[PDB]
């Protein structure tokens, strides 16, 4: 058992107004059981893509949560994850700011 | 052009 | 450069569920092209890369077949593997398949490998020789034994050093404006406070492509590699691939630590400070 390192990102520095990619990569984990939600306000985002998914060397699993999304000033986002590693679901906001 | 016949364990 | 052809395997039983999942995905290089789902609504192989429209309905035809083949045949590793291990029907566990080859900048193989783990550790492999395998416990030395009467690794040498390349080359060619492109990072710094008059600087490497990169620190013309902190290059959506590295720096002192990025886009890498 191996808990997930989870890592939430934009594609480009952020700018009010722009469009943009919001993802959430979650790596190092296994059993490969898994569920992952981005989310915008609290509220889940629909359609996000799932991509990327390989293993390591070490045979745990990496996977990309992915969304498009013009970032405002207002606006706060997370990605949450639950795994069997972990007693409480884990939600991990994107830093704007990183 | 993926494996095909992954042999029995 | 090399470039490398590879197909990743799972397979999961959940028990009391219905049958097991079983995922194929497919790279050229460190991008998605190909994949397929059990749990899909008609599961069938699909590309996952633009370049991949140049196949026929054919291709796709056969690869789907032979992955529905593929998950019967994972289907029923799982149930021998609970007989190996002596294991109960009420657990899940996982089958992984690593399958690739690499060429080099001219097309010629450099190496091909298969490796399978059970429950996320070694298994079976093929030997770099693509002639014998080595196995990891007495369970996987049964599977040697089969495998070893079956000729098996023939036809996957013939595999790895055939089809595989062949393929490789040809989707190196259709996807030439993808595969071959390079796109160069563009980096900046971000500053945090930390208490103790000390400074968190972040070396970020943006937008990039191959996923090769290098981001180092610097201070008194020394790399810092010890003292850093990083993330492994992650895909960022749109098949290029990020980067940051930082470090923690003494307040007032920030202007004389410089971050270098090195990357097959960058002809002089690229030298940046706070
Ligand atoms: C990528 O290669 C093409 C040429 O080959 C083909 O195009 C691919 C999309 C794929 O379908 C292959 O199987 C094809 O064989 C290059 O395009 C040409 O090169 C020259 C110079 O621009 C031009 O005179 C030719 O007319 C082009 N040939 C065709 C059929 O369009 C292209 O330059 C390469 N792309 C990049 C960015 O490297």
């Amino acid at each position: 058992q191996k808990t997930p390192q989870i890592q939430v990102y934009s594609r480009h520095p952020p700018e009010n107004g722009k469009p943009n990619i919001l993802n959430c990569y979650v790596t190092q984990f296994h059993p490969p059981h898994i569920e992952i939600q981005m989310l915008k306000n609290g509220k889940k985002i629909p359609k996000v893509e799932m991509s990327d998914m390989s293993f390591s060397k070490d045979w745990s699993f990496y996977i990309l949560a992915h969304t498009e999304f013009t970032p405002t000033e207002t606006d706060t986002y997370a990605c949450r994850v639950k795994h069997d590693s972990m007693a409480e679901p884990k939600t991990v906001y994107w830093d704007r700011d990183m | 052009f993926a494996p095909g016949n992954y042999p029995a364990l | 450069g090399p470039h490398s052809l590879r197909y990743f395997v799972t397979a999961v039983s959940r028990p009391g569920l219905g049958e097991p999942r079983y995922m194929e995905v497919g790279y050229v290089d460190d991008t998605e092209f190909v994949r397929f789902d059990s749990d899909a609504e008609n599961p069938r192989y699909e590309p996952r890369a633009r370049w991949m429209e140049q196949e026929g309905p054919e291709y796709w035809e056969r690869e789907t077949q032979k992955a529905k083949g593929n998950e019967q045949s994972f289907r029923v590793d799982l149930r021998t593997l609970l007989g190996y291990y002596n294991q109960s029907k009420g657990g899940s566990h996982t089958i992984q398949v690593i399958s690739g080859c690499e060429v080099g900048s001219d097309g010629r193989l450099l190496r091909g490998y298969q490796q399978y783990a059970y429950d996320g550790c070694d298994y079976i492999a093929l030997n770099e020789d693509l002639k014998t395998w080595t196995a990891a416990d007495m369970a996987a030395l049964i599977t040697k034994h089969k495998w070893e009467q079956a000729g098996e690794a023939e036809r996957l040498r013939a595999y790895l050093e055939g089809t595989c390349v062949e393929w490789l080359r040809r989707y190196l060619k259709n996807g030439n404006a993808t595969l071959l492109r390079t796109d160069s990072p563009k980096a900046h710094v971000t500053h945090h406070s930390r208490p103790e008059d000390k400074v968190t600087l972040r070396c970020w490497a943006l937008g990039f492509y191959p996923a090769d990169i290098t981001l180092t620190w610097q201070l008194n013309g020394e790399e810092l590699i010890q003292d850093m902190e990083l993330v492994e290059t992650r895909p960022a959506g749109d098949g290029t691939f990020q980067k940051w590295a930082s470090v923690v720096v003494p307040l007032g002192k920030e202007q004389y630590y410089t971050c270098h990025v090195y990357h097959q886009g960058l002809p002089e890498p690229l030298t940046l400070r706070w």
